[PDB]
């Protein structure tokens, strides 16, 4: 059901570094994507709302494109408090369905 | 503040039934749909379903059809999950998040979405185990 | 709700006295006299619709009769 | 804007001369007004609360019976005592039993007992009684102007008068210093004195529940009194509905409590209007109210506001009401300031003939950011038609492809004014803004033939007056020429009209 | 304790639903239909009664209906 | 045979059946399914909305 | 000996109320407390706009649902013309004095 | 995008058939195993005799 | 020969629910009610209620309406009874045994009794401890 | 719910005795009652169906009988195999209530 692939699986860089993620559904999502990280076991940093927004509260190192069903995640710096894992979620027509996940480490 | 708190940890036979519960505190109870949302140790989340506070209402994803349902209690604040036919395969970790928009009932997505869609009050994340 | 069978209809005529049999045989009688209390004009106006059928000045007060014994009960 | 999509909404004329329109808004369809260029606003009578409340005459629809008491006089040494009876927590009926040498008396025939047992009281139900004083209504305005999808439900953003003013109406001061920020006040009078028929209607209490009862209805059950108050028990009236005693084979007395009369009152009320009641403040729904509305105090919000060329993308996917109007949401990309945003209907090209008519006057965007939302209602023609936005060449469009006639409208503003006449009877002939002699004509007519027809058919509810109806159409089929030929048609016609729009 | 005023006598006529408007509009009916059910008879015997009252053979109808309304109501 | 609290009459199976109230039947087990339940409770809603 | 024929409520406590609305052409109104069969359920049309919520605009679908237990019943016991004793009392006049009971 | 209104069902199968019948008095017949939206009822009349 | 096994001893959690089996042997598995009697160790027999293995009907006491449930299965020809909101009283024995003049379904009071009314098929009995 | 009484609790007697039970039931049963003896934890031992008869298999030391509502059941001669709980059982109206027991032990 709205299969979301999310590329790539994990990824390592230093502090600093700019780096992208992509999401991709098979089907038509207009606008409708979000952005979380999730440290592991922990209550989460938020991210992305509707694939292009930031929150209040959310540094804006982080931001976030994507118009037909391609979606880019994108952090300007990365930081030690940066590590989690890194997953996107489709909005439309139900099962919602979430990506596989995107793991970072420290360099 | 505006928060989800959960139930602690639990651990069940296969066959059986779990039940966790989800209380709010912060914001108007009846005002945001309340998503439920699985995972396993290893894989990445999974939505579970989703009710509303307001009456009750509740719908969930095609992996679980007659497997789940969920209750409410607007006196309490609080929304009860209750997995039964439980396996060796629900052994996970489960979420509950305020979807937002739940101006009347059940899950609406043409209209707007986004602002914690679901991703501010979430608990804790209920470990639930299934074994003997 | 409307607990609509009334015993009366099946009342059984044995030698003692009934469930409320006293407060039975009034009971009718005394809702249509409540009722042409509350409601007079539709006395005038149940005379008016009565005189225009039957033509026969005895079939009037049958259908009098009629109209006003309707107009409490099964209205 | 607390109208659309709300539905059994009218909306009237305009601002016919004097600036000065009537309507008779009520607690469930609210009306939209729309004038001349000033601004288009609806009103809504939500919640009508009634504080203060006097307690006329309560009813006890349970028993609870003890100690009975008995006499047992022989036949022919008199009448019994029963010290009991004197005292009037008691009730009694003397019979008369027939005894013997068993029953212990020398003589035969008939020997008068009565045993009179205990009344008592519990779960009572009370009858309070309203008067036009301490009244209240809470009515509210919110202008269409410029408002997002998010604020037409939000009850909260009133605080600050942006377009939504609530308004307290009591009928000590029936006029409404109404102000609405950001441009001027309304204004409206009112007549609360001539109500939904009030000092003829009770709230009845039974438990946590409270309803409107016609006073003739309530003065008519059977059950015990309890005329004016509750402090300890009270002395009990008329005590006969309730505890039951009777007489077979002359053994003793069946003395029956005769149990719970909460589902025979239950189904007793059949015509009544449910309300509810905290601290004591009984709020009441399904009331209607015939605040004349004055003009001339409101005044378009920035008429001149330049036309600002920008880039319109929607928000939302508009849509189309009941009473055929077209709901748009759009962003204007956020260029400049508070300016005005123009729409129009084509059945010509993408853009230059305006067919149609807007709903909200002078629409606008209120902030220079990026997202603002106006939501804009409008009424397209019969026919096919698109939605212009803004600016002459960079816009977006539509098409709606209206699916009525205007035969059809005329049809559904007749069945809209069966349903007034039914159910505001007389009242509701002043929807239409102020007429001299033809609506005072009109009025009057109605007022003196409806007094009358609630003299003559005013007991008579869904089922006893479909078959007089029927009766008098059958008659009007088979009678003489003159009065009785139009009779029928006039009067079957208008009792089956009555029914069959009440509801349904 | 027969309480007798029906508040259908006098319903308010006002824009929203009433108390039990809408299991009101049916239950004079099926009440004379439970009931005619019940004592088929009646409908023979109040045929043999109209019949010989009008004389006009469309009053036959209307003395029927009066008869078969009045003996489930006010009966 | 027909009792209600203590109270205890002999009426009709024509007049008895008849009775528009929830009605459970014979079956002596759990949630007597209470048939009707439509008689005893009564669904009332707004002028359009709850 | 007695058998038991329908039994009759009265005094019925209602909770759980439970509610479901679909968007004005998404389908008739459900919610899974139906699946229980204690519960009772009515379904009517109610309005929705903007201002209701989601949808087109128009007329949708409402359920609500109640919980129903009963407390007090009759239990309608029945009657064959078996079964029965009728008691007779046989008094013959003669030596005897004041007794009738 | 399509909503999803009814869905329906053309190909049935049925599991366990459960009975319950009632003699001539004590009424009509509950069999338990009813009383759940999973099962399908219909109530007939038997003869009953000796 | 004519006889009625059960099910093992089982320890269950108080609010949960047990199941015992009852398999027929040597008879007509259609022919004999199947009636399930309780016994608590400091107290006599109770009778907890019946089922016919033909059409799988049920009865039971007025002690345990709602809380037992009586299944059968022909295929096999045994009996179920799962009795749920387990407290701390229901630690017991179960029995299971027939009664005959078991034609059509439910009791057969009136008609004929006796000759193992339910006495002979009882077999080993089935004990079900409540605790924790 | 008919109350059905059994007297007495327990008893002791030598091998070779007479010893006689009664039931009472609050009801009219008329012969609809039954006897159990149950050895502790086993399967039992036949007695009596139809308060009056013995079933094939039965020894003939054991009688039963009663006519209205108080029912006499005698063993004739006592032995020690005969070391049970004994029960009564009624049959009508199907609240099917037992009596509260009869233990014996043997002198
Ligand atoms: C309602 O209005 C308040 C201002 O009083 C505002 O803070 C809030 O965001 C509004 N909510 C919605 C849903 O529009
Ligand atoms: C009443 O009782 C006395 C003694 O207890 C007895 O002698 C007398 O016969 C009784 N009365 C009748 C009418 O039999």
């Amino acid at each position: 059901d709205i299969q979301l692939t999310q590329s790539p699986s994990s990824l390592s860089a230093s502090v600093g570094d700019r780096v992208t993620f992509t999401c991709q559904a098979s089907q038509d999502i207009r606008k409708y994507l979000n952005w979380y990280q999730q440290k592991p076991g922990k209550a989460p940093k938020l991210l992305i709302y509707d694939a292009s927004n930031l929150k209040t509260g959310v540094p804006s190192r982080f931001s976030g494109s994507g118009s037909g069903t391609d979606f880019t995640f994108t952090i300007s710096s990365l930081q030690p408090e940066d590590v989690a894992t890194y997953y996107c979620q489709q909005f439309d027509d139900l099962p919602i369905t979430f990506g596989q996940g995107t793991r970072l480490q420290i360099k | 503040e505006v928060q989800l708190v959960q139930s602690g940890p639990d651990v069940e036979k296969p066959g059986a039934s779990v039940k966790v519960s989800c209380k709010a505190s912060g914001y108007t109870f009846t005002s945001n749909y309340i998503h439920w949302v699985r995972q396993a140790p290893g894989q990445g989340l999974e939505w579970m379903g989703v009710i509303n506070p307001r009456g009750g209402s509740t719908a969930s994803a095609q992996k679980f059809q007659g497997r789940i349902t969920m209750t409410r209690d607007t006196s309490t604040s609080t929304v009860y999950m209750e997995l039964s036919s439980l396996r060796s395969d629900d052994t996970a970790v489960y979420y509950c998040a305020r979807g937002g928009r739940a101006l009347f009932y059940d899950s609406y997505t043409t209209p707007r979405d986004g602002g914690s869609w679901w991703f501010d009050p979430w608990g804790q994340g209920s470990l639930v185990t299934v074994s003997s | 709700a409307v607990t609509l069978p009334s015993h009366s209809t099946r009342k059984l005529q044995t030698r003692s006295q009934t469930w409320l049999e006293s407060r039975e045989y009034t009971k009718h009688l005394i809702r249509v006299e409540n009722w042409i209390f509350r409601n007079p004009g539709f006395a005038l106006a149940a005379a008016a619709i009565a005189w225009l059928l039957g033509s026969s000045t005895s079939q009037k007060v049958i259908y009098l009769v009629m109209i006003l014994l309707i107009a409490p009960a099964y209205s | 804007i607390r109208c659309i999509g709300v539905s059994n909404r009218d909306f009237v004329e305009g601002m016919s001369g004097g600036t000065w329109v009537d309507v008779v808004l009520e607690h469930g369809g609210c009306v939209t007004v729309m004038a001349q260029d000033k601004p288009t606003v609806d009103i809504e009578l939500v919640t009508t609360t009634v504080s203060n409340m006097a307690e006329v005459r309560s009813y006890c629809y349970e028993a609870s019976i003890s100690d009975m008491a008995s006499d047992s006089r022989c036949p022919t040494q008199g009448e019994a005592y029963l010290d009991k009876q004197s005292d009037t927590q008691y009730v009694c009926k003397r019979t008369l039993v027939d005894r013997g040498w068993g029953n212990g008396c020398g003589l035969f025939g008939k020997g008068s007992l009565v045993t009179c047992a205990k009344f008592a009281c519990s779960k009572k139900m009370t009858g309070k009684s309203i008067q036009p004083e301490n009244l209240e209504y809470r009515i509210m305005l919110s202008v269409h102007g410029s408002q997002h999808s998010g604020m037409i439900v939000n009850d909260t953003g009133h605080e600050t008068d942006e377009n939504r003013a609530k308004v307290e109406i009591t009928p000590n001061s029936p006029r409404a210093e109404a102000t609405l920020g950001g441009f001027g006040s309304l204004g409206l009078d009112c007549e609360p004195r001539t109500g939904l028929d009030f000092s003829d209607l009770y709230y009845l209490t039974m438990n946590n529940k409270h309803w409107l009862v016609h006073k003739e209805w309530f003065h008519d059950i059977p059950l015990p009194w309890h005329a004016g108050a509750d402090t300890g028990t009270p002395h009990w009236n008329n005590k006969e509905a309730l505890v039951e005693f009777k007489d077979a084979h002359a053994k003793r007395q069946t003395v029956v409590v005769l149990g719970s009369q909460e589902g025979a009152v239950h189904t007793a009320l059949a015509g009544a209007l449910e309300a509810e009641m905290d601290g004591a403040k009984g709020r009441l729904s399904s009331g209607h109210l015939k605040c004349r509305l004055k003009m001339d105090k409101l005044r378009l919000k920035g008429v001149s506001y330049s036309l600002c060329t920008a880039a319109f993308t929607f928000t939302k996917i508009p849509a189309e009401t009941l009473h055929g109007t077209v709901t748009v949401e759009v962003q204007y990309a956020g260029t400049d300031g508070p300016c005005k945003v123009p729409a129009q209907m084509a059945v010509d090209m993408q853009t230059l003939t305006p067919v149609g008519r807007l709903i909200t006057a002078n629409p606008v965007i209120t902030e220079s950011t990026e997202n603002s939302k106006m939501m804009l209602e409008l009424d397209p023609p019969f026919g096919d038609s698109y939605i212009v936005i803004g600016v002459g060449e960079k816009k977006i469009t539509h098409h709606w492809h209206r699916s009525g006639s205007t035969i059809g409208k005329a049809f559904e503003a007749t069945v809209r004014g069966a349903k007034r006449m039914a159910v505001l009877g007389d009242t509701a002939w002043d929807f239409g803004s102020v007429g001299g002699a033809l609506n005072s004509l009109g009025k009057g007519i109605h007022q003196i033939f409806g007094a009358a027809f609630k003299s003559l058919f005013g007991g008579m509810s869904w089922f006893s007056q479909i078959l007089i109806g029927t009766l008098l159409m059958w008659l009007g089929l088979n009678t003489k020429n003159g009065s009785i030929s139009l009779m029928c048609l006039a009067l079957g016609g208008v009792l089956i009209f009555l029914s069959t729009a009440v509801s349904a």
